[PDB]
Formats: structure tokens, sequence, C-alpha cells
């Protein structure tokens, strides 16, 4: 479910917020993404790529 | 005689702050030194 106030566990990786459709290039080995504040801000589906 | 050296000297202060770019250093810094102290406040969200 996306563009809805939620609550998500990505792989143990517990948060809240909407999940929208990214425009980041994610090379294929990489999972994760980080900001500034080492908060996730960016994520890739374990069953949809 | 007054008013054209009025005149120069105020088209001279025009492109004298048109020509220098280091002329309003005295307020940039300030915006720049909060900037950079609220810049430094995010990033110690990062440190264990
Ligand atoms: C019915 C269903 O959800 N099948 C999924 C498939 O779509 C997905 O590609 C795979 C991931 O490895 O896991 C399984």
């Amino acid at each position: 479910v996306k563009n809805k106030c939620v609550n998500f566990n990505f792989n143990g990786l517990t948060g809240t917020g909407v999940l929208t459709e990214s425009n980041k290039k994610f090379l294929p080995f990489q999972q994760f993404g980080r900001d500034i504040a080492d908060t996730t801000d960016a994520v890739r589906d374990p069953q949809t790529l | 005689l007054i008013a054209n050296q009025f005149n120069s000297a105020i088209g001279k202060i025009q492109d004298s702050l048109s020509s220098t770019p280091s002329a309003l250093g005295k307020l940039q810094d300030v915006v720049n030194q909060n900037a950079q102290a609220l810049n430094t406040l995010v990033k110690q969200l990062s440190s264990n």
C-alpha cells in the first residue's frame, strides 16, 4: 500500500511514513538508503525489486 | 559643479557595487554562520 501514512516493517526495518514510487537509480547490489541524519529514506521491496 | 560631482559620485557607487563582488560580506557571513551552525546540529543525529 503506497501514498498512505502507514507503518512499514521491511526485513526488520521499522518505521512510519508514506511509501512512494521513486526515481532513484539503484544499482542492483544495493539495498537501503540513508540520509544526512542516517534515517532510512529509500528502500528496496524484497518481493518486487 | 556640485551637481555634476554628486551625480558622478552616485554613478560610481552604482558601478562599484555592481563590479565588486566581495562588498556585502558583513551581511553574508551572518547567514552563513547560522546556516553552518544549523547544519552541524543535523549531523549530530548520526553519532552513536
